[PDB]
């Protein structure tokens, strides 16, 4: 047994607290990387001319942010999807001014999650588990790097990827309402209707697991009690919970198998959300949401409003604003 | 309300001669209008020069006249700046230039009049929808 | 003391009429003839002590001054604004449709 | 064409209106599309000299058919709606025009990640499957079981 | 919603934010719970299509709970032990959040909002060049307020003539 | 792990509780007026 | 105090009045219309292209009861700033350096 | 201080998750 | 007054931190076997 | 002999034309013919910035600066007439080019100062007797140096002077005096002076090149804050031509 | 920053005063026999 061997049995050792793995050998450095840079960057960075228009915005704590307000501001429009490594810059100062921390942490992060995923395949297997986990994973996965990476990719700038803080969040969301009418995109809603329905069944499933109890407390003490890690006994009545939501609903529209059952609590939301992630990623290359502007007309020719226009009265508004110092030319075109 | 023969009825001529235009002819417009001109001229503005738009009053002070049939007639095979100084053929569509813009190429007399006939009509109908861009959507 | 000179100017006649020191070019489309050709003439040849300067411009045409002294009733001059023609925003403002 | 000299236009943001400069100094078109400063076109090139857009060039040298064909390259951006409404999102509906680039570029990225989500699903089963447990955990030899607590 | 962004700024109150916890937060549980389930389950039977190999009735889990917990305490560093807690926690999640939303729309039926942060302005109003998301969020909800509340609010006659419209530079 | 044989209970009883709280209460109402100055 | 009530005119001599604020707006225009609803004059966002600033229609305020009963002001910022006020109702006069008050509204103990 | 305020409470967030982490209670099969 | 406005921060946590403290032994020690 | 693919991406783009060692000769000048800089180009390679001392009656000293902004500084493309006075000297007349740079440099502990950069409307002339330019010709002279923003600029709480609001409307019934210098936004114009100091001339082609200091006001905010006294020192190249 | 001045406090004892609760709660559990 040679070095190179017992570096190996160590790093793919199921009896390490934590699991390392080939994948965790890039997840682990990458990610405390974008961490470190991200909790230094949060307090204290500079502000960042997150437009190139050098107008600098204040994300950091320490220049005027709180929870809320702060943010970890987005590259230069300047910049657009060059990469801008700390060792482009002429100085630190060069490279806070032009939002490089952003650039750091998105890499650096984009590529921990993506070994998060992997890892999460290698550990499946080396205990001898079945492996569709990180499956489920790559949903929210893919989220990240559609806000992050594709869609600066389809409109020709990391300054257009999703800012790291709250309100900067918030900026996001409503510029790409305006831009993009996201809210009328068939995968937007399917992504609502996968969180909304998550959200659901998540109660539901709890609900019902929990109303079907077999009693093995007494009053005085948490029912939790009742359950001991590893036995082999069920410790809830799925009779008795399927024959409760049967007749909720009707006999059929219940999972009396739970296997079955537990897959739709996986596929529903992953699906959804998946479809939210492509819908970022498809309205990166402008293919945007249904636009019914002016869609019903009466008999003279009329402009009969529906909500679509109101919506889109509000969607004027926003695009209007946003950004108000960096177009000089009449069509917002990116 | 409805499309009436009044709504349809627009000046032919600078001497206050009108014509009437069928609804035929003003779909037909509309229809050509959109295939020709709407990706540029969408709503009655422009988009390549926001300045000039094809509000009824704006041809009325152009050079020569636009606001009727044969001014517009005219332009979509001989297009002037807006003071007539100028033939701008060469980067505005005509049948002029259909060589280099192609989609001029098959049109009719009868075609032009029903684009002219729809540039007309349409601000009767949308007031000032025409020509006011996203402050009136 | 602190004064915005723009809102002021609209207390002016530049308020009232197309000022040849100072008005954006877009503004001569309200009128027959004057635009683009003797607009951008007298935007290039700016500023003026009088309106009837305007008439002075080198190489107009005979039928130019015609138009030019048909208009004259809706010309103005006031003082050059470094505000309103800095920036070449007498050719484009910022303001489309 | 109205007079301005566009290589001295300062725009409102201090940078130039038209033209300025990208961060390694060529001359590039000002407002957002500094963005896109990458972009290369056979209808822009002449324009291009060694330090990038060139003024004399720009006072001189434009073409009409540069003219046409930045006018219709500027009205068929690659933005519309699902319905083929042409334009950004808050067009009226008039123009029936989505893309073809979008097209293609939203179908195979849609296509690409479902099968990224393929290729998870099949690697990880085919070890599974390789390995014996790709059907669940032998209840008689669960290997957890037989592993130290982690504490 | 747009308009309980744009008068409310309701994306910056902490019970909306808690509602969105909920919600996402109960969507997580149900996909990582499903997906757990789903791929600590025993072989219980010889078909590859592992669905036939439950029985209603039986009295064992179907899936490793020892299993996936050791998976997800090196995976998360952390994990369930108790199943029944692991259940009533998935209740307790998103019905909170409901909860909390709940609330925050309660104090927006009296305009009590979560509008503004009064430090950010008073900073904001002497100081012309300090910027955060946060004031940059106001100004598109006044975009918003101006350009959808005439057609939105049609019983106000709101009549707003061009030159009032807040707009920036070209669009 | 093997337990460490050094592990001692430790103790308040109710006249401490009262004694320290007395202590530090009183403290406070000493010290407060000089923390506000 | 009460400052007085506020009428505006134009340089005609017409009666404006202030379009008051929605409790919706946290912010709104400032826009006068005469008594039939026309907009007479407003605070333009857009300079360039402004038609209704309180300078072209010559915008001026008098005040009737309250302390500025029997003046009137000419000057636009003055009349600006009033009709800024306007917008809320009635103008009243504050002491704002007591409390350090910051100028944003609050609800009463109805609404808490 | 708002801005010691924030940091505070997010370093003891962190500190949490060390002891969470490396000194839960122990899960014991029966 | 123009007070010392970490005044009332300092006298509050002057109190709660040691007061708590001797609030955790006392409780910890009822529990104790009797 | 580049092209823009061998430039592109270097930095070179943003950096003057150069002449040789062996260019130390003399331009002749006919008094007769008239002349043209067909392209003056100024490459800044140092930006200072004069401290502001307490005591006001400390000599105030020129600090060294970091810029912040990239390779974007150079002034370039500028062209304009080259007049024949009647002492003898020369006076280049600045018609247009790419006359102005937004530029932002960094103070010791964090300061930012942006400026714009320019030589707009330059009129500046040399010593009488210029019968050929040489190594020991220079030119000095004026320009000026309109707001670092325009007049459509809105601040972050959207106020301008052209567009925007024209009060603090997050603080609804404050006090407006107080926030008068920030509500109500002010377009400044000031004066620049400059010295081109030639030190290489290739008198065959009439290319010139050397040294420059330029000194104007920094960035004002639209009025908002006192402007910071910069100077501003680099290299020049200029060619002349008959026209 | 112009903050609410009771901020500070009201965060502090926001923390302070629940989780000194539960260390109460959780030292008094530890405590007891077995
Ligand atoms: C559990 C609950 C789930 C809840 C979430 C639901 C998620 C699905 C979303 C619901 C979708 C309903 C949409 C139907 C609306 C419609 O009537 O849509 C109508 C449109 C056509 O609209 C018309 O489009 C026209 C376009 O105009 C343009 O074109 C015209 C000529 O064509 C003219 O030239 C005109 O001037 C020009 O503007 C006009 O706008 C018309 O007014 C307008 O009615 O149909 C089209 O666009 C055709 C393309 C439609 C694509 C639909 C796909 C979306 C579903 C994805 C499924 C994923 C899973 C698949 C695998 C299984
Ligand atoms: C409701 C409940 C739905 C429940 C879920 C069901 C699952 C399947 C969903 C399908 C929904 C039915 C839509 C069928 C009608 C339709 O489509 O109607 C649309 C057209 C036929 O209608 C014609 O659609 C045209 C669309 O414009 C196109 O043609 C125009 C005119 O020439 C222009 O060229 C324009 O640029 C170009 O885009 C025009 O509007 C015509 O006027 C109109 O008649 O069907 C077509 O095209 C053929 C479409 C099929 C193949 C193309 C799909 C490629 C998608 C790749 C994008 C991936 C990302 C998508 C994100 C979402
Ligand atoms: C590479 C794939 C691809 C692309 C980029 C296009 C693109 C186009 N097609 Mg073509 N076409 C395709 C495949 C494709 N098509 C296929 C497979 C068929 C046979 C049905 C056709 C038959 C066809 C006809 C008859 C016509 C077109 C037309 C068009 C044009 C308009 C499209 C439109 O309006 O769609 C409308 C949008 C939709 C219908 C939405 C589809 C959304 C799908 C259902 C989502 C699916 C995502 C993913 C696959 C789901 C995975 C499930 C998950 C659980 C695993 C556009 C250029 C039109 C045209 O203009 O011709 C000149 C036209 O008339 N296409
Ligand atoms: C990260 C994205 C995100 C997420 C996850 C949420 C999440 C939420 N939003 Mg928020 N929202 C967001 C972004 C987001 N929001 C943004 C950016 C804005 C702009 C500011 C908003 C604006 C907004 C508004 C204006 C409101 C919300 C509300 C909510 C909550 C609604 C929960 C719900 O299920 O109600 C669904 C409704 C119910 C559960 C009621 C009972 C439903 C019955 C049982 C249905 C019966 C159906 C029956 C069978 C008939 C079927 C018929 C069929 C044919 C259709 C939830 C916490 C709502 C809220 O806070 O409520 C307090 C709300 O009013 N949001
Ligand atoms: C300006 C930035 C500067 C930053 C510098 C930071 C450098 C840190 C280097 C310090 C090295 C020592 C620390 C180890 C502590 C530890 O965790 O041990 C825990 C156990 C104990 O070690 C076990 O120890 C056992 C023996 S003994 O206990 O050590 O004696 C042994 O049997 C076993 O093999 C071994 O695994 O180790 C493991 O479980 C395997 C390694 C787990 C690796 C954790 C990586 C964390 C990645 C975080 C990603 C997210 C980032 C943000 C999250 C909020
Ligand atoms: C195949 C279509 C791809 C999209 C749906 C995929 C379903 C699985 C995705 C969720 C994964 C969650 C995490 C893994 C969860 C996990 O571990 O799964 C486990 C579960 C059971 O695994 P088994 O090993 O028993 O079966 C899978 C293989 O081994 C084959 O036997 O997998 C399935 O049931 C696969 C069913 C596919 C049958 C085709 C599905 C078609 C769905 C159509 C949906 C269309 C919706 C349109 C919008 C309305
Ligand atoms: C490579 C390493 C990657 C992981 C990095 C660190 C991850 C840290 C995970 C959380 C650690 C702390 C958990 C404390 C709490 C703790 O120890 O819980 C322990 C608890 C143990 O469950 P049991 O079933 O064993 O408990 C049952 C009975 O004991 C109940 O009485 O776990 C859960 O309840 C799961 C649900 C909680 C899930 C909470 C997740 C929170 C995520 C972060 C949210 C806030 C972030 C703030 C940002 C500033
Ligand atoms: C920066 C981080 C800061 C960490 C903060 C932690 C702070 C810990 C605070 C320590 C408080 C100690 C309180 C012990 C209080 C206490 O336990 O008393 C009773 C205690 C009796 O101890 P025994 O040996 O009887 O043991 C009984 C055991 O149950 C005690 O654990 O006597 C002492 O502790 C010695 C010192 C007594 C001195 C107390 C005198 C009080 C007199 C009242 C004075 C005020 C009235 C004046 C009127 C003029
Ligand atoms: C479609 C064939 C089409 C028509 C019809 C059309 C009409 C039109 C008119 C009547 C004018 C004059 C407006 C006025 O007030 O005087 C005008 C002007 C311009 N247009 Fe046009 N136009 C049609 C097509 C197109 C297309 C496809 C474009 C875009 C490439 C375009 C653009 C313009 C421009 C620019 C002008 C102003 C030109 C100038 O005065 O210098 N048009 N159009
Ligand atoms: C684009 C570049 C193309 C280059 C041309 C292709 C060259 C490919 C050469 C691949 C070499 C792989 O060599 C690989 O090395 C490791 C470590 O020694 C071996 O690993 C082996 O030894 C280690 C150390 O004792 C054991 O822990 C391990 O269990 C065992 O498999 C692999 O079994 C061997 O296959
Ligand atoms: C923000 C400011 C807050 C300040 C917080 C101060 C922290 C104080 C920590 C006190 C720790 C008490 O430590 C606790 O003591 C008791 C006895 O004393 C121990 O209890 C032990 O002894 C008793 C008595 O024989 C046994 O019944 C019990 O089974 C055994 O575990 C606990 O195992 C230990 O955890
Ligand atoms: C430009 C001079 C105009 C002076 C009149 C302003 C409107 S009135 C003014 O409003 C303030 C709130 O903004 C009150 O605090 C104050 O008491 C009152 O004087
Ligand atoms: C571990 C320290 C990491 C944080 C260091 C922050 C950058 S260092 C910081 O920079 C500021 C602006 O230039 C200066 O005002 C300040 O004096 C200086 O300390
Ligand atoms: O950067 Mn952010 O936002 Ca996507 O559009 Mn264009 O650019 Mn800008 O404007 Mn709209
Ligand atoms: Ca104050
Ligand atoms: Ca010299
Ligand atoms: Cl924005
Ligand atoms: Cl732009
Ligand atoms: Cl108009
Ligand atoms: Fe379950």
């Amino acid at each position: 047994a040679n070095l190179w061997e017992r570096f190996c049995n160590w790093v793919t050792s199921t009896d390490n607290r934590l699991y390392v793995g080939w994948f965790g050998v890039i997840m682990i450095p990458t990610l405390l990387a974008a961490t470190i840079c991200f909790v230094i960057a949060f307090i204290a960075a500079p502000p960042v001319d997150i437009d190139g228009i050098r107008e600098p915005v204040s994300g950091s704590l320490l220049y005027g942010n709180n929870i809320i307000t702060g943010a970890v501001v987005p590259s230069s429009n300047a910049i657009g999807l060059h990469f801008y490594p700390i060792w482009e810059a002429a100085s630190l100062d060069e490279w806070l001014y032009n939002g490089g921390p952003y650039q750091l942490i998105i890499f650096h992060f984009l590529l921990g999650a993506s070994c998060y995923m992997g890892r999460q395949w290698e550990l499946s297997y080396r205990l001898g588990m079945r492996p569709w986990i990180c499956v489920a994973y790559s949903a929210p996965l893919a989220s990240a790097f559609a806000v992050f990476l594709i869609y600066p990719i389809g409109q020709g700038s990391f300054s257009d990827g999703m800012p790291l803080g709250i309100s900067g969040t918030f900026n996001f969301m409503i510029v790409f309402q305006a831009e993009h009418n996201i809210l009328m995109h068939p995968f937007h809603q399917l992504g609502v209707a996968g969180v909304f329905g998550g959200a659901l069944f998540c109660a539901m499933h709890g609900s019902l697991v929990t109303s079907s109890l077999i009693r093995e407390t007494t009053e005085t003490e948490s029912a939790n009690y009742g359950y001991k890690f590893g036995q082999e006994e069920e410790t809830y009545n799925i009779v008795a919970a399927h024959g409760y939501f049967g007749r909720l609903i009707f006999q059929y529209a219940s999972f009396n198998n739970s296997r079955s059952l537990h897959f739709f609590l996986a596929a529903w939301p992953v699906v959804g959300v998946w479809f939210a992630a492509l819908g970022i990623s498809t309205m990166a290359f402008n293919l945007n949401g249904f636009n019914f502007n002016h869609s019903v007309i009466d008999a003279k020719g009329n402009v009969i409003n529906t909500w679509a226009d109101i919506i889109n009265r509000a969607n004027l508004g926003m695009e209007v604003m946003h950004e108000r110092n960096a177009h000089n030319f009449p069509l917002d075109l990116a | 309300a409805e499309l009436t023969p009044e709504v349809l009825t627009v000046p032919l001529n600078s001497e206050g001669k009108t014509i009437t235009l069928t609804e035929k002819q003003y779909l037909e417009g509309k229809r050509l209008f959109q295939y020709a001109c709407a990706s540029c001229h969408v709503g009655g503005i422009t988009k390549t020069n926001p300045s000039l738009d094809l509000r009824t009053e704006t041809l009325a002070l152009a050079t020569p006249p636009r606001d009727n049939i044969e001014g517009l007639v005219d332009y979509m095979k001989n297009p002037t700046t807006y003071d007539g100084e100028q033939e701008i053929a060469e980067v505005h569509p005509s049948l002029r230039s259909a060589d280099i813009f192609p989609k001029m190429r098959n049109l009719t007399e009868k075609d032009l009049v029903a684009i002219a006939g729809h540039i007309l009509v349409e601000p009767k109908i949308l007031g000032d929808k025409w020509g006011g861009g996203k402050v009136y959507y | 003391e602190l004064v915005n000179v723009v809102d002021e100017k609209l207390g002016t006649a530049y308020g009232e009429k197309i000022d040849l020191n100072n008005t954006n070019i877009a503004a001569f489309i309200q009128y027959r003839g004057l635009y683009p050709t003797l607009a951008k003439l007298i935007v290039k040849n700016a500023p003026y002590e009088s309106v009837e300067d305007v008439l002075n411009i080198p190489g107009l045409t005979e039928r130019q001054k015609q138009i030019l002294r048909e208009n004259l009733e809706h010309f103005t001059v006031t003082e050059v604004e470094t505000a309103l023609v800095e920036g070449g925003d007498r050719y484009n403002n910022g303001l489309y449709k | 064409k109205l007079g301005a000299n566009v290589g001295s236009a300062q725009g409102p943001t201090g940078l130039g209106k038209y033209l300025m400069r990208s961060p390694t100094g060529e001359i590039i078109f000002g407002g957002e599309t500094m963005r896109f400063w990458d972009f290369r076109g056979p209808w822009l090139e002449p324009l291009r000299g060694p330090n990038g857009l060139d003024l004399n060039k720009i006072k001189n040298d434009i073409q009409p058919w540069q003219e046409r064909r930045a006018a219709e390259y500027m009205t068929h951006a690659p933005l519309g709606s699902l319905n083929s409404v042409g334009g950004v999102a808050t067009e009226i509906n008039s123009v029936n025009f989505v893309s073809p680039r979008s097209w293609l570029a939203t179908s195979h990225f849609v296509l690409a990640f479902f099968f990224l989500v393929g290729h998870l699903w099949h690697a990880g089963r085919a070890r599974a499957a390789a390995a014996g447990f790709e059907k669940g955990i032998d209840r008689e030899s669960e290997p957890v079981l037989s592993m130290p607590s982690l504490d | 919603l747009l308009f309980f962004q744009g008068f409310h700024n309701w994306t910056l109150n902490p019970f909306h934010m808690m509602g969105v916890a909920g919600v996402l937060g109960g969507a997580l549980l149900c996909a990582i719970h499903g997906a757990t389930v789903e791929n600590t389950l025993f072989q219980d039977g010889e078909g590859a299509s592992t669905f036939r190999a439950f029985n209603p009735t039986q009295a064992e889990e179907t899936y490793s709970m020892v299993t996936a917990n050791r998976f997800w305490s090196q995976i998360f560093g952390i994990a369930f032990s108790n199943k029944r807690w692991l259940h009533f926690f998935m209740l307790f999640v998103p019905v909170t959040g409901l909860w909390m939303s709940a609330i925050g729309v309660v104090g927006l039926a009296l305009n009590l909002r979560s509008y503004d942060f009064i430090s950010q302005e008073i900073r904001a109003a002497e100081d012309p060049e300090f910027e955060t998301f946060y004031t940059k969020n106001l100004l598109l909800n006044e975009g918003i307020r101006a350009w959808m509340a005439p057609q939105d609010q049609p019983h106000e006659n709101f009549v707003f003539p061009e030159e009032v419209l807040p707009r920036g530079n070209a669009l | 792990m093997e337990p460490n044989p050094n592990r001692q209970p430790v103790e308040l009883n109710r006249t401490s509780l009262y004694l320290g709280l007395l202590l530090i209460l009183v403290l406070a109402l000493l010290f407060s007026s000089y923390f506000f100055n | 105090a009460w400052k007085g009530h506020a009428v505006f005119r134009n340089k005609e001599g017409e009666e404006l009045f202030v379009r008051r604020m929605p409790a919706f707006f946290e912010s709104f225009p400032v826009i006068l219309t005469d008594k039939n609803g026309v907009v007479k004059a407003d605070i333009p966002f857009r300079r360039a292209e402004s038609k209704y600033s309180f300078e072209q229609q010559g915008v001026t305020v008098s005040f009737y009861g309250g302390e500025l009963n029997g003046q009137t002001f000419t000057d636009p910022p003055t009349v600006k700033s009033y009709a800024r006020k306007a917008i809320f109702g009635e103008i009243f006069e504050f002491d704002t350096e007591t409390l350090n008050s910051d100028g944003i509204f609050r609800t009463s103990p109805r609404g808490w | 201080m708002e801005t010691i305020t924030y940091v505070f409470i997010f370093a003891c967030i962190i500190a949490l998750f060390f002891f969470a982490i490396f000194f839960r209670e122990p899960p014991r099969i029966t | 007054m123009e007070v010392n406005q970490l005044g009332l921060i300092a006298t509050a946590l002057f109190v709660l931190v040691p007061s708590v403290f001797l609030i955790i032994l006392y409780v910890q020690t009822e529990s104790q076997q009797k | 002999t580049l092209t823009y693919d061998d430039i592109v991406g270097t930095g070179l783009a943003n950096k003057c034309p150069t002449l040789d060692d062996t260019a130390r000769g003399a331009y002749p000048i006919d008094s007769s013919q008239t002349y043209r800089i067909a392209r003056l180009c100024l490459q800044p390679t140092t930006f200072l910035v004069k401290e502001e001392p307490k005591n006001k009656r400390q000599e105030a000293e020129f600090v060294p600066t970091k810029l912040v902004t990239r390779e974007t500084t150079s002034l370039d493309q500028i062209q304009g007439e080259l007049k024949v006075n009647s002492d003898g000297s020369l006076t280049f007349v600045e018609e247009d080019g790419i006359d102005f740079q937004p530029v932002t440099v960094q103070m010791a502990g964090g300061e930012r100062i942006p400026l714009l950069f320019t030589v707009k409307n330059l009129v500046a002339s040399t010593q009488p007797n210029v019968t050929s330019i040489t190594t020991s010709t220079d030119f000095k002279g004026e320009f000026n140096v309109p707001s670092y923003r325009t007049a459509n600029f809105l601040d972050p709480k959207g106020r301008g002077l052209a567009s925007g609001y024209d009060s603090a409307i997050a603080l609804p019934q404050a006090k407006e005096e107080e926030l008068a210098r920030a509500n109500v936004k002010r377009f400044s114009l000031t004066k620049g002076q400059i010295s081109l100091n030639v030190a290489k001339v290739d008198g065959r082609t009439g290319e010139i090149a050397g040294t420059f200091e330029s000194e104007q006001l920094s960035d004002d905010d639209m009025g908002a804050h006192e402007p910071h006294e910069v100077k501003i020192q680099g290299v020049f190249y200029a060619s002349i031509e008959p026209a």
